[PDB]
C-alpha cells in the first residue's frame, strides 16, 4: 500500500467562516390583509410550513456571540425598513410657528401640574391665500420658551422637520426568519448551559432562524425568549466595567401598562390633500400614566439573579442595585411603544436593595412623547399621531441589560445599575446562537486507485 | 426537540361506536408521522405510516388523516380486542420523539 | 417468522454495569439499521441509541452518552448494549426497534421487551 | 431497496464520521448547491447570482482535471510523502473531511497545478495516438 | 446532405407527432433553451437570471445519473409494469410526448431516486475495481 | 516539473506565435474566461450576469458536439478542401491563429451544423448497436 495516487472527491461535508448576505421570510398568515406595518413583509419571501434541522454528531464548534456578524446586518435591515415606511407620509414643514400656550388646569391631580400646554397658533389652509386660527394640546416636553401666555415653539425647529407617521400604518412587531443563499449555512448551537462564547459541543444545521420580533426598548428585554435551565449572565469581559452583562431569565415576569385618559383627535386641512391631526379635549379627569409589576414576583426573579452573580464574584460579596446614573431621557428611562404611544417610564422603584452574602404591587410613573429620536440619529424626528380612547397593554419581561461600577480594590460592595442605548444589544440577545459558514465541497486525498489509460 | 401531545388522556367507548384520538404537533411535521399500537404485555405493533397510509396486514377499520401540527385517528368500529394504548411518533427532525399515549378502554 | 427476543435482565446495584442481548431470526439482519427505546414507568417512549446497518455509526442520547455503548454482530444475527455507571433513573423497559429502508424512518417490527431494575 | 441502511441522511448529517463513512453521501450534499426596489430587492438578486458563480467555478475546475460528470474520480499523480506520511488505515477510518482539511491547507495548490499538467500530457498524448492511426 | 428529409423543422415543431419521430429532432429544442432603474430595468435582469438557474438546474440532474454530455442516455435501471404496462409498439408508434408525460407524471420521483443510487453503485464499483489492479 | 520549458506564461501570451506553438497553452486562456443602487451598482451586475451567459452559451455547443469536458477533440468530418486547400505544414507552422481565423471566417457557419449532425447519427447508432445485445 506504498504505490498511493492522488483521487477527487466532490461533495465533501466541510466548511469554513463566512460573511454573507441574508434574505427575510414572512410568515403565510401575514399576507391576510395587514399590509399597513412598518415592517413590510410584502417583500419578504415566505416560509416554510415545516422547516428543516439537521443534527450533526460527533461536532464541536466554536462561536463568538460578539463579533457576529448577523447583529449588523439585522440594524441595518431595521433602520431601512423603518426608513422607507415614512416616506409616503406628510411633512410637518408648515408646524414651525410660534405658539400662544397656557397651563392646562381643569380636573387634574397633583402631579400632572405643568405637564399640559393648551396652545393656539395661525395656519396655512387648502387655498394659498387665506389663513385659520387653531389650537391643540401639547405635552410639555415638547415645547420650548423662546425670549402673560408666553410664547413657545416646537422642540426640533432649529434642528430638523418631523415627519408626521401615516395613521393608518401599525407598529406591531411580526416575527421575522433570516436564510442563507445556496451554497451557504447557518449552524445552530442547542447547549442548555452556553454561555455565548467557547465551544459548543451540540450543533446542527438549519436554513432559517426562528421568529425574531423587532422589539425596541431600553434597560429591559421584552417579548424575548427564556433561558431553559437556569438564569443566563452573558459579557464580553466580565472583569471589565466598560462592557455590558446581558441576562436572560428562567421565567417571565408580567408588566402592566396604561393610559388612563380618553383623549380625542382632531383633523386639520393644511393643505392639498394633507390633513394635520392634532389633540381636542380630554373627556373626563386627567391622570398620570403607570406601569404595575408584582412585588412578589420581581423579588424571586432578582434573587435568583444575584445568585448566579457571586459565580464571577465569590460568595462573601455584597450586592446592590441602584437606578441609572444620568444622561439623556432615552438612556436612564425604560422606553418602550405601547400601541400606539411612546412611553418613558421610571424605573427607580425596581433597583433598590442590597443583598448579603448569607399581593401589592409596583407603580412606575411614565411619561409620553410626541417628537421621537430613533437609533440615536440626528437630524431626523418622527411626529406620533394621537390616538384615541384609553390604551392598555401586557407583556412579559424577559431580561436585563446592566452595567458595573468600577470600585477600588475589593470593597466587597458591587453596585450594578441599568443601561440601554445601543439597540445592537438587543438583537444580539436573540441571535446569540447562530453563525454563517461556508461550504467547501472539493477534497483530495490518497487511494490505491490508479486511471486507466 | 418537538414536543408530541396527545389527547384526551384517557377515553371510554363501548364498542361499536366510533372513537377519535388526536396528537398534536409543536411545529410542522409535515406528513412523517406514523402510529402504534401496544397490547399489554405484547410487542407493540404498527398500524399507520405517512399519516394516510395503513400499515400492512392491519385490519382496515383503522384510519387516520391529517398533515402539518394536526392529526386523528379513527376507528370505524371498537372490538373487544382493540383495548390498547396507542401512540404517535414523528420522524420529521432527529431525534425522533413519541407522544404519551392515549388510553382505550372498553 | 420475523421476531426478536431481549435477554440479560437481572437486578443491579448504582453506578453497575449491565449486557443486553436482543436475538434476532427470519430475516437479513444485516441489512438494517436498529434502535434501542425505553419506557420508563408512567411515561412515553423515549429514544436511546442507534446504529447503522454495517456498525459504522452509533448514535447516542445526551442522557446517556458516555456511558452506553452499542454494538453489533452480523454474522450471529444480534444486537448488544452495554451499559456502564447505572443511576436510577435508567428504570424502564427496553425494546429493540428495527428499521426499514433507507427513506421510511418509522419502525416495522418491535420486541418482546426486558425489565431492568435498579435498587440497593 | 434499503439502500445503505443508514438511521437517517440530510445535508451535512456525516460530518462528524471518518472520511470512509461520509464518502457513501456525498450526492447529499452535492444536490443541495444550487438551490437546496425594496429593502429585499436586491438581497434576493445578489445572492442567486453569487451562488450561480461559485458553483460554476467550482464546476470548472473538474472539467479541467478530465473529472467532468463524476463525484470520485481516480487520477495518475502519485502521492508526496512530504504531504502526509500517515497510513492508508488511519486515514479512512480515524480521521474526518473536517479534520483532515486542516492538514492538507498547506499544499493545495501545487497538487491543483499537478492535476492540470497531467490531463494536459494525457490530452496531448491522446491526440498523437488518434494521429498515427 | 438532405439530412433526415424532413418537411421543415422548428421549435417546438415535431409536438403532435409520435414520440419515435419526435425523438430524431431533440437538438431543435435543445439549443433554443439559453437564449433562442426605469420600467424595463429589472424585467430584462430577473428573466436571464431565471433562465440560467434553471438551465443548470437541468443540467445537474443529469450530472448525477451519469448522462452528461448526451441527448439519449441508457440506464441501468429496469422498467417496473406498474409504472405502464403498453406494448414498446403502442408506445413510440401510438402516443406523443405530451400524453405520455400526463400517464406517468406520478411516478416520476420514484424513477428519479432510483437512477441515482444505481449511479452511486457503478461509480463505487468502478473505483473498487480500479485499486485491484 | 519544468514542464514545458517556456520564457514565460500568461494570458494572451501566445497570440503571435504559429497555431503549433499556441496549441500548449489552451489551459492558461481557459481558466481566465470566468472570474479573471448607486452608479456603480448595475455595473458591476449586469457585467457578471453576461460573462456567465457567454460562458454557458460557448459550453453549450461542446455539448452537443460531442466533446464536452475536452480542451483538444477529435471529429468525424473530413475537411472540404474548399474551405482552404493550405497544407499541413504551412497552417500549424506559418500562421496564427489571429490570421487563421479570418481566412475561414465565412465558412464557420457552414462547419458548425455537420459538427451537430454527425453528433446526433453517432448517438442514435451506438442507441441501435446497445438495443441490439
Ligand atoms: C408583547 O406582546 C403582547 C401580546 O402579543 C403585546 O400586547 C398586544 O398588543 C397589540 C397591539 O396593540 C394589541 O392589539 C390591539 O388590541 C386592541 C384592543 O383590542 C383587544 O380587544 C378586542 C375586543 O376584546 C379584541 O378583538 C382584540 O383582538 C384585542 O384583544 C385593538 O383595539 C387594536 O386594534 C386597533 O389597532 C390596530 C393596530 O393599530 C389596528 O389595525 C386596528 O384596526 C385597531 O385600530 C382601529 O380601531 C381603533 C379602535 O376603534 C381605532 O382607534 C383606530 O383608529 C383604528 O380605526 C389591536 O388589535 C393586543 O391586544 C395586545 N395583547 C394583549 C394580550 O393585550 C405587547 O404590546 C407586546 N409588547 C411590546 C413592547 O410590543
Ligand atoms: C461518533 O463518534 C463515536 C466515537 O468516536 C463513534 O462510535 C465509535 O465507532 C467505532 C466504529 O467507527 C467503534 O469502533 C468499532 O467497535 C466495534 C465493536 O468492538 C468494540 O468492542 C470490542 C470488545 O470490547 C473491542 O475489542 C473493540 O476494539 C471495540 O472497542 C469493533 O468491532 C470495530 O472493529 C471492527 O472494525 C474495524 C474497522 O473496520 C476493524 O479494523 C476491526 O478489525 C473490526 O473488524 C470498531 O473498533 C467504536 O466502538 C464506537 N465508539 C462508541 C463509544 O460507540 C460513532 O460512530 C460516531 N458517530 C458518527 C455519526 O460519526
Ligand atoms: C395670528 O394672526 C393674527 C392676525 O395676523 C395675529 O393677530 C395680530 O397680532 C398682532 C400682534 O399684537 C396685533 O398687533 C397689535 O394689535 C393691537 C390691537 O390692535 C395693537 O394695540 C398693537 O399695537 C399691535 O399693533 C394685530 O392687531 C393682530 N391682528 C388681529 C386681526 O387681531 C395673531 O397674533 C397671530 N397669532 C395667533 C396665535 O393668533
Ligand atoms: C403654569 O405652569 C408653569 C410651569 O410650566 C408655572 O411656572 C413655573 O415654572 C418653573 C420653571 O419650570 C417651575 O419651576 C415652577 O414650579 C412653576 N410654577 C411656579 C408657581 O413657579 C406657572 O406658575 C403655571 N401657572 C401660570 C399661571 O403660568
Ligand atoms: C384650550 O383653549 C381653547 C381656547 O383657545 C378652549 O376652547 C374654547 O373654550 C371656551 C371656554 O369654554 C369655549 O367657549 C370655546 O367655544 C372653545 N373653543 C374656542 C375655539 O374658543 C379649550 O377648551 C381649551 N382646552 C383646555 C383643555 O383647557
Ligand atoms: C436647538 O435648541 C435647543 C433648545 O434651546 C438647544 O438645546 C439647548 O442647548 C443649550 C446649550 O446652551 C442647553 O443649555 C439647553 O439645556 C438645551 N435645551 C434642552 C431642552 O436640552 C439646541 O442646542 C439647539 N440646537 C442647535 C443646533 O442650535
Ligand atoms: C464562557 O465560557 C468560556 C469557556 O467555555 C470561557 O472562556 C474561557 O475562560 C477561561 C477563563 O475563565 C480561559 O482560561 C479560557 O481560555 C477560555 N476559553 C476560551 C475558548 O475562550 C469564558 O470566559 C466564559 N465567559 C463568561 C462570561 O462566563
Ligand atoms: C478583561 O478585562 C481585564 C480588566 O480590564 C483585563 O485585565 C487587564 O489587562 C490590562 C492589560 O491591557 C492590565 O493593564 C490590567 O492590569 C488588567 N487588569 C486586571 C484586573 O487584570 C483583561 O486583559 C481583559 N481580557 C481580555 C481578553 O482583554
Ligand atoms: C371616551 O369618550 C368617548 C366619547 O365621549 C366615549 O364614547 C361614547 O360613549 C358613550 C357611552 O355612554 C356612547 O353612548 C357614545 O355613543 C360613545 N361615542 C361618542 C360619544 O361619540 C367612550 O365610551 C369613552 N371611553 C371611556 C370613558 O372609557
Ligand atoms: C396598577 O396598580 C395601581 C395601584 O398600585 C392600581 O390603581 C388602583 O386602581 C383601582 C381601579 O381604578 C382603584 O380603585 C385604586 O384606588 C387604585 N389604587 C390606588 C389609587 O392606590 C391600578 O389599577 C393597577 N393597574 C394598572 C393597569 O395600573
Ligand atoms: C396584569 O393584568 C392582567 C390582566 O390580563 C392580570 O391578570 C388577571 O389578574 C386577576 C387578579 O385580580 C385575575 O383575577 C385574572 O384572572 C387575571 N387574568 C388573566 C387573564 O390571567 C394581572 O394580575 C395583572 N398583573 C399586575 C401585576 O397588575
Ligand atoms: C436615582 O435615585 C435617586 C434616589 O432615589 C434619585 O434622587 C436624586 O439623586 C440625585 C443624585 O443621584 C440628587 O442630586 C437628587 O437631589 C435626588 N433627588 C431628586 C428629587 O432628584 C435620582 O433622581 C434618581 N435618578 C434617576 C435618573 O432616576
Ligand atoms: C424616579 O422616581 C424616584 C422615586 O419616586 C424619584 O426620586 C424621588 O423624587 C422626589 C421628587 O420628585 C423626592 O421627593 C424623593 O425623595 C425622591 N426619592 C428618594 C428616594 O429620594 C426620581 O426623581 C424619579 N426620576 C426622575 C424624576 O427623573
Ligand atoms: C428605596 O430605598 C430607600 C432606602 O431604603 C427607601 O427610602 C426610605 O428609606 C428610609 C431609611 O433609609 C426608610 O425609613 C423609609 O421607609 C424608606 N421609604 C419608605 C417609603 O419606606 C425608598 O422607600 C425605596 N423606594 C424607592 C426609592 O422608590
Ligand atoms: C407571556 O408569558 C405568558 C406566560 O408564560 C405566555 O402565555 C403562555 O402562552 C403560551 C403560548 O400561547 C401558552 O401555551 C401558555 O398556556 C400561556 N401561559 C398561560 C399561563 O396561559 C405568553 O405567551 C407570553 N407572551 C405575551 C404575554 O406576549
Ligand atoms: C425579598 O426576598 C428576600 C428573600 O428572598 C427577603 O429576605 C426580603 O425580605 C424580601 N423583600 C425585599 C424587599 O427584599
Ligand atoms: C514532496 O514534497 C517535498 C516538500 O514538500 C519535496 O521536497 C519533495 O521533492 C516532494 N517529492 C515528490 C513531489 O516526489
Ligand atoms: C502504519 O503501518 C505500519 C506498518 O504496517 C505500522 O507499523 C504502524 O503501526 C501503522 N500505523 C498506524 C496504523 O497508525
Ligand atoms: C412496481 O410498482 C408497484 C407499485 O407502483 C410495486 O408494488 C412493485 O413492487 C414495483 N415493482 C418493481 C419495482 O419491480
Ligand atoms: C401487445 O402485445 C401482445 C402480444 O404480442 C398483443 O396480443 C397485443 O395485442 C399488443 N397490444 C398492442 C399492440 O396494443
Ligand atoms: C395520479 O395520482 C392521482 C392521485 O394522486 C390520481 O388522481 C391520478 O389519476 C393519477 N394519474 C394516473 C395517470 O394514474
Ligand atoms: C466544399 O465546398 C464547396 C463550396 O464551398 C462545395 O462546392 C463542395 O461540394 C464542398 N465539398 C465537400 C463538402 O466535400
Ligand atoms: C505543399 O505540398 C506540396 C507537395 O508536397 C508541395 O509541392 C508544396 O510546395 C507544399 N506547399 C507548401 C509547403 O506551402
Ligand atoms: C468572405 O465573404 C465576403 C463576401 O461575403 C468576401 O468579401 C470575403 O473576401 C470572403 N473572405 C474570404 C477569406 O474568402
Amino acid at each position: 500500500a506504498e504505490n498511493l495516487w492522488v483521487t477527487v472527491y466532490y461533495g465533501v461535508p466541510v466548511w469554513k467562516d463566512a460573511e454573507t448576505t441574508l434574505f427575510c421570510a414572512s410568515d403565510a398568515k401575514a399576507y391576510e390583509t395587514e399590509k399597513h406595518n412598518v415592517w413590510a413583509t410584502h417583500a419578504c419571501v415566505p416560509t416554510d410550513p415545516n422547516p428543516q434541522e439537521i443534527h450533526l454528531e460527533n461536532v464541536t464548534e466554536e462561536f463568538n456571540m460578539w463579533k457576529n456578524n448577523m447583529v449588523e446586518q439585522m440594524h441595518t435591515d431595521i433602520i431601512s425598513l423603518w426608513d422607507q415606511s415614512l416616506k409616503p407620509c406628510v411633512k410637518l414643514t408648515p408646524l414651525c410657528v410660534t405658539l400662544q400656550c397656557t397651563n392646562v388646569t381643569n380636573n387634574i391631580t397633583d402631579d400632572m401640574r405643568g405637564e399640559l400646554k393648551n396652545c393656539s397658533f395661525n395656519m396655512t389652509t387648502e387655498l394659498r391665500d387665506k389663513k385659520q386660527k387653531v389650537y391643540s394640546l401639547f405635552y410639555r416636553l415638547d415645547v420650548v420658551q423662546i425670549n402673560s401666555n408666553k410664547e413657545y415653539r416646537l422642540i426640533n425647529c432649529n434642528t430638523s422637520a418631523c415627519t408626521q407617521a401615516c395613521p393608518k400604518v401599525s407598529f406591531e412587531p411580526i416575527p421575522i426568519h433570516y436564510c442563507a443563499p445556496a451554497g451557504f449555512a447557518i449552524l445552530k448551537c442547542k447547549d442548555k448551559k452556553f454561555n455565548g462564547t467557547g465551544p459548543c459541543p451540540s450543533v446542527s444545521t438549519v436554513q432559517c432562524t426562528h421568529g425574531i420580533k423587532p422589539v425596541v426598548s431600553t434597560q429591559l428585554l421584552l417579548n424575548g425568549s427564556l433561558a431553559e435551565e437556569e438564569v443566563m449572565i452573558r459579557s464580553e469581559n466580565i472583569t471589565n466595567n466598560a462592557k455590558n452583562i446581558l441576562v436572560q431569565f428562567n421565567t417571565p415576569v408580567q408588566i402592566n401598562c396604561t393610559r388612563p385618559n380618553n383623549n380625542t383627535r382632531k383633523s386639520i386641512r393644511i393643505g392639498p390633500g394633507q390633513a394635520f391631526y392634532a389633540t381636542g379635549d380630554i373627556i373626563g379627569d386627567i391622570r398620570q400614566a403607570h406601569c404595575n409589576v408584582s412585588k412578589a414576583t420581581w423579588n424571586e426573579t432578582l434573587g435568583k439573579v444575584v445568585k448566579q452573580l457571586r459565580k464571577h464574584f465569590g460568595n462573601n460579596t455584597i450586592i446592590r442595585f441602584a437606578n441609572s446614573s444620568g444622561g439623556d431621557l432615552e438612556v436612564t428611562t425604560h422606553s418602550f411603544n405601547c400601541g400606539g404611544e411612546f412611553f418613558y417610564c421610571n424605573t427607580s422603584g425596581l433597583f433598590n436593595s442590597t443583598w448579603i452574602s448569607n399581593n401589592d404591587s409596583i407603580t412606575l410613573p411614565c411619561r409620553i412623547k410626541q417628537i421621537i429620536n430613533m437609533w440615536q440619529r440626528i437630524g431626523q424626528c418622527m411626529y406620533a399621531p394621537p390616538i384615541q380612547g384609553v390604551i392598555r397593554c401586557v407583556s412579559n419581561i424577559t431580561g436585563l441589560i446592566l452595567t458595573r461600577d468600577g470600585g477600588s480594590t475589593n470593597s466587597t460592595t458591587e453596585t450594578f445599575r441599568p443601561g440601554g442605548g445601543d439597540m445592537r444589544d438587543n438583537w444580539r440577545s436573540e441571535l446569540y446562537k447562530y453563525k454563517v459558514v461556508k461550504i467547501e465541497p472539493l477534497g483530495v486525498a490518497p487511494t490505491r486507485c490508479k486511471r486507466r489509460v | 426537540e418537538i414536543v408530541m401531545t396527545q389527547s384526551p388522556a384517557t377515553l371510554s367507548v363501548s364498542p361499536g361506536e366510533r372513537a377519535t384520538l388526536s396528537c398534536r404537533a409543536s411545529q410542522g411535521v409535515s406528513s412523517n408521522l406514523a402510529w402504534y399500537q401496544q397490547k399489554p404485555g405484547q410487542a407493540p405493533r404498527l398500524l399507520i405510516h405517512g399519516a394516510s397510509t395503513r400499515a400492512t396486514g392491519s385490519p382496515a377499520r383503522f384510519s387516520g388523516s391529517g398533515s402539518g401540527t394536526e392529526f386523528t385517528l379513527t376507528i370505524s368500529s371498537l372490538q373487544s380486542e382493540d383495548f390498547a394504548v396507542y401512540s404517535c411518533q414523528q420522524y420529521h427532525n432527529w431525534p425522533w420523539t413519541f407522544g404519551q399515549g392515549t388510553k382505550v378502554e372498553i | 417468522e420475523v421476531q426478536l427476543v431481549e435477554s440479560g435482565e437481572g437486578l443491579v446495584q448504582p453506578g453497575g454495569s449491565l449486557r443486553l442481548s436482543c436475538a434476532a431470526s427470519g430475516f437479513t439482519f444485516s441489512s438494517h439499521a436498529m434502535h434501542w427505546v425505553r419506557q420508563a414507568p408512567g411515561k412515553g417512549l423515549e429514544y436511546v441509541s442507534a446504529i447503522s446497518s454495517e456498525g459504522g455509526s452509533t448514535y447516542y442520547a445526551d442522557s446517556v452518552r458516555g456511558r452506553f455503548i452499542i454494538s453489533r454482530d452480523n454474522s450471529k444475527n444480534t444486537l448488544y448494549l452495554q451499559m456502564g455507571s447505572l443511576r436510577a433513573e435508567d428504570m424502564a423497559v427496553y425494546y429493540c426497534a428495527r428499521v426499514t429502508g433507507d427513506y421510511n424512518w418509522y419502525f416495522d417490527l418491535w420486541g418482546r421487551g426486558t425489565l431492568v431494575t435498579v435498587s440497593s | 431497496a434499503v439502500g445503505i441502511g443508514a438511521v437517517f441522511l440530510g445535508f451535512l448529517g456525516a460530518a462528524g464520521s471518518t472520511m470512509g463513512a461520509a464518502s457513501m453521501t456525498l450526492t447529499v450534499q452535492a444536490r443541495n448547491l444550487l438551490s437546496g426596489l425594496t429593502v429585499w430587492g436586491i438581497k434576493q438578486l445578489q445572492a442567486r447570482v453569487l451562488a450561480v458563480e461559485r458553483y460554476l467555478r467550482d464546476q470548472q475546475l473538474l472539467g479541467i482535471w478530465g473529472c467532468s460528470g463524476k463525484l470520485i474520480c481516480c487520477t495518475n499523480v502519485p502521492w508526496n510523502s512530504s504531504w502526509s506520511n500517515r497510513n492508508l488505515s488511519e486515514i479512512w477510518d480515524n480521521m474526518t473531511w473536517l479534520q483532515w482539511d486542516k492538514e492538507i491547507s498547506n499544499y493545495t495548490q501545487i497538487i491543483y497545478g499537478l492535476l492540470e499538467e497531467s490531463q494536459n500530457q494525457q490530452e496531448k498524448n491522446e491526440q498523437d495516438l488518434l494521429a498515427l492511426d
